[PDB]
RNA sequence: AGCAAUAGGAGCUU
């Protein structure tokens, strides 16, 4: 298994770690529940795709 | 640079209405007042101001 | 900046010569601009969020040319259509009816 | 010449007809005792240890924004005539709030209640928190979770509405003068009949509605003034009309001690 | 020197300048500085 | 967040009544009712109440990081 | 305007702008003016 | 059966929005291209 | 993310006019519309080669030169301002020193304060990033 | 007694 690189995960999406976790688990993880995703994190910085 | 340049002594802010002031005044804030300056020749008129 | 100083006020863009006209300072609280209701036409202004800029004379030749041609009573009358450009509005017109 | 009659009277509002008086002068004792009437309210917070979700100054808007009792205040001094430095006991009142949540279920919430008067210009009855009752638990004032704990060191000073709105005695005075309109001084919007479309003052029963045949009077001037003056518990209903009328009073009086002593 | 705290297990500690910066108690990644000692005064306005 | 002490429009101490406020919507009773039951005859009093939202509960639920 | 403008010269009509100002506006002040809904209703006439 | 009123259209766009959220595409997106799109553009 | 305001249509004293508004200061001294700022400032230190990288530290006069015209009087010994500490315009509230390439062999690159902004720090953070250097995150707080 | 540049993006008032 040759490491190819690394690919930024979409939040809220089904390879999220975030995806699991119903609420409790997610306010142990400091998330806010209302937050949806949809987004990704480079850097620590929220960028999202405009279509 | 030569039609048009940035100048010093220049201030902005956004403006209001104010129906007590005359049509020649305009309302300068105070920091505005004191940030920006005049330079004043000393003369035997001005001298204790 | 003191009292009664002349000093030159605009608001972009400057269609015309009455788009950037000298005024006379009162010291103030509250950082905004104040401005006579009656000058906001010339300038196209309102108070919705407009910012104007302040350019302050440094000479004396430059604080006369300001007072005896740049003067907001000076450009009430304009020569694009030889009538006022400055009037009653906005609430006196509506109160003086 | 000047006269009251009381319509209602309780602890919190009072509600009271005043005739015989100018409108200036009814005015401007609305306006006094909205605005001019001194009260007690901190005025300066110390935190100790806040890990509260709240931030600093949220909770000290909130404490300034707590009423207190003064009905003593007027025996006070304003912080700004005293000779001592940083706090003295006579002319501020000083008030501590220690709060903690023990145990990781359950909320702990922090009420106005818990501030605990430690000095003051005793035996004055100025600085407690107001309860309307016995049973009362007071203002809300944080909530706390599994060790999170507040530590805060209230100081209370005098000060009148002007200079801010948590030293205002009352909530809201209504006010009103000539439920027929028989002055004139409106003129009422209306679609097809200016009688059917305005619903009633609810003190048009206490005077005589315009005959039709009647013309209308010149002469007249405003009379009675129905006025429903509320507190918020800091002072009591007839203690706030009384020291607006006497703040009224003693204003007329330096005036007319700069008058006299200008000569 | 100065207390430091945790931001996954909420440990207390100290650390001195030299030594990573780690917790004691579980070993996580990221610490938060304490609060001051000095006292801090609010208008409540 | 939480309930403001006081009434924004007039100044009426509204701190005191969320609770309250809180137990008679329990028991079923209507907004306007319940309001009309804590002597809040102002409008504006009556939507510093109404229209409050109380988010201290979700700003509680993140552990205490000390 | 342009006549006090044409007469008096620039003085006296910058300051005909602040006299007619203070006036109205004081004379509003204390009359008062309102707009609401009611004032773009015409009745069931004028509807038909 | 009686007729279909307004609140009846609400609880269906309720229905809705309890299925979809509002960032449904972009999440949707992603997860068809980590599924298909990454293998397929190897075997390209 | 607004207020119900108690609103009337008037033209009451005239300072309303062209979209302007009048509010009342007592809503206002209540609460009305007021709201919390938060900003946070970052820094980390590089690595130029071996053994020349920079530090986080209150930098000395003796040591240091180039020093920022604001007050260097509210760092800790570890060049990082502690949280619940008041701080003004032009104040530092990072310390970071970069070393002079071959005493006084050190110039400061100190994150200050915006000229601009008051207020009160909130949360120090302190981490290293992804090559394992120190990192620090500063968040501030304040009324508007 | 000394606070980089170049770009892109989002916005403010006409
Ligand atoms: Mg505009
Ligand atoms: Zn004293
Ligand atoms: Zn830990
Ligand atoms: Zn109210």
């Amino acid at each position: 298994k040759v490491h190819i690189g690394k690919v930024p995960i979409m939040l809220r999406s089904k390879f999220c770690s975030l995806r699991t976790l119903d609420e409790v688990d997610l306010y142990k993880m400091k998330e806010c529940p209302y937050d949806m995703g949809g987004y990704f994190v480079i850097n620590g910085s929220e960028k999202v795709l405009i279509a | 640079n030569l039609m048009g340049k940035r100048v010093d002594f220049s201030a902005r802010t956004v403006i209001s209405g104010d129906p007590n002031l005359e049509l020649d005044q305009v309302g300068v804030p105070i920091s505005i007042a004191k940030t920006l300056s005049y330079p004043e020749t000393v003369t035997q008129y001005n001298i204790h101001r | 900046l003191m009292d009664d100083d002349p000093v030159l006020f605009n608001r972009q863009p400057s269609l015309h010569k009455m788009s950037m006209m000298a005024h006379r300072v009162k010291v103030m609280p509250y950082s905004t601009f104040r401005l006579n209701l009656s000058v906001t036409s010339p300038y196209n202004a309102d108070f919705d969020g407009d910012e104007m800029n302040l350019h302050v004379p440094q000479s004396e030749e430059t604080r006369a040319e300001l007072s005896q041609l740049c003067a907001v009573p000076l450009q009430i009358v304009s020569p694009q259509s030889n009538k006022p450009v400055m009037g009653i509005v906005q609430d006196t017109l509506c109160g003086v009816r | 010449e000047p006269k009251v009659n009381i319509i209602n009277a309780q602890d919190d509002e009072v509600e009271l007809m005043l005739s015989d008086v100018n409108l200036s002068l009814a005015n401007s004792l609305r306006r006094t005792m909205l605005a001019e009437v001194p009260t007690l309210a901190i005025d300066l917070v110390e935190i100790k240890m806040n890990t509260s979700v709240l931030a600093d100054e949220f909770i000290s808007h909130r404490l300034g924004l707590i009423p207190l009792v003064s009905e003593d205040v007027e025996e006070m001094k304003y912080s700004r005539d005293c000779t001592c430095e940083d706090y003295c006991d006579e002319c501020s009142v000083v008030l501590e709030l220690s709060a903690r949540h023990e145990g990781e279920e359950g909320t702990t919430d922090v009420y106005s209640s818990s501030l605990i008067k430690v000095s003051g210009p005793g035996n004055l009855n100025v600085g407690e928190p107001v309860r309307r009752d016995d049973y009362d638990q007071g203002i809300l004032l944080c909530k706390l979770r599994n060790h999170q704990e507040l530590n805060i060191r209230c100081i209370a000073k005098k000060g009148i509405a002007k200079e801010h709105a948590k030293w205002s005695p009352c909530s809201a005075i209504a006010f009103e003068y000539d439920p027929h309109n028989k002055l004139k001084h409106t003129d009422f919007w209306f679609e097809v009949d200016a009688k059917k479309e305005w619903p009633d003052s609810k003190y048009a029963t206490w005077e005589e509605p315009p005959k039709p045949g009647e013309v209308f009077d010149y002469k007249a001037k405003p009379n009675r003034f129905y006025m429903t003056v509320e507190t918020t518990g800091s002072l009591k209903a007839n203690q706030v009309f009384s020291r607006g009328i006497k703040t009224l009073q003693e204003k007329l009086a330096n005036v007319l001690f700069e008058l006299e002593n200008s000569r | 020197g100065v207390k430091y705290t945790c931001g996954a297990c909420a440990h207390n500690f100290s650390l001195n300048k030299s030594d990573p910066v780690r917790c004691k108690e579980c070993g996580h990644r990221v610490i938060y500085k304490a609060r001051t000692k000095r006292m801090i005064q609010f208008d409540a306005r | 967040m939480i309930i403001p002490v006081r009434c924004f429009s007039c100044g009426k101490v509204v701190g005191d009544k969320w609770d309250a406020y809180l137990r008679l919507l329990e028991e079923g009773k209507q907004e306007g009712d319940a309001l009309d039951e804590l002597k809040l005859k102002r409008y504006c009093c009556r939507r510093m109440v109404l229209t409050h939202v109380d988010l201290i509960e979700k700003f509680l639920r993140y552990n205490p990081l000390e | 305007i342009h006549t006090v403008m044409r007469e008096k010269g620039p003085k006296i009509c910058a300051e005909l702008f602040g006299n007619i100002q203070k006036v109205v506006n004081y004379w509003l002040l204390h009359n008062g003016f309102s707009i609401g809904i009611g004032d773009a209703i015409a009745d069931a006439s004028t509807m038909k | 059966d009686d007729t279909i009123t307004t609140e009846d259209c609400w609880t269906v766009i309720s229905a809705f929005f309890e299925e979809k959220g509002l960032v449904s595409q972009q999440l949707d997106s992603f997860d068809e291209f980590m599924e298909t799109s990454i293998q397929d553009l190897v075997w390209e | 993310a607004g207020q119900n305001a108690i609103v009337a249509i008037a033209c009451y004293s005239g300072y309303n006019q062209e979209d302007s508004m009048i509010m009342n200061q007592s809503s206002i001294d209540r609460g009305l519309f007021r709201s919390l700022f938060f900003r946070s400032y970052m820094d980390q230190e590089k690595r130029f080669g071996i053994s020349i990288v920079e530090e986080f530290e209150k930098p000395t006069r003796a040591t240091t030169l180039r020093l920022k015209h604001g007050t260097y009087e509210k760092l800790d010994e570890d060049g990082l301002i502690a949280p619940g500490v008041r701080v003004s315009g032009d104040d530092i509230i990072i310390g970071k020193t970069t070393p002079i390439p071959p005493y006084h062999t050190k110039r400061d690159a100190s994150t200050p304060l915006r000229s601009t902004e008051n207020g009160i720090v909130d949360q120090v953070l302190l981490t290293t990033n992804q090559e394992g250097l120190k990192f620090v995150k500063v968040r501030m707080r304040t009324t508007k």
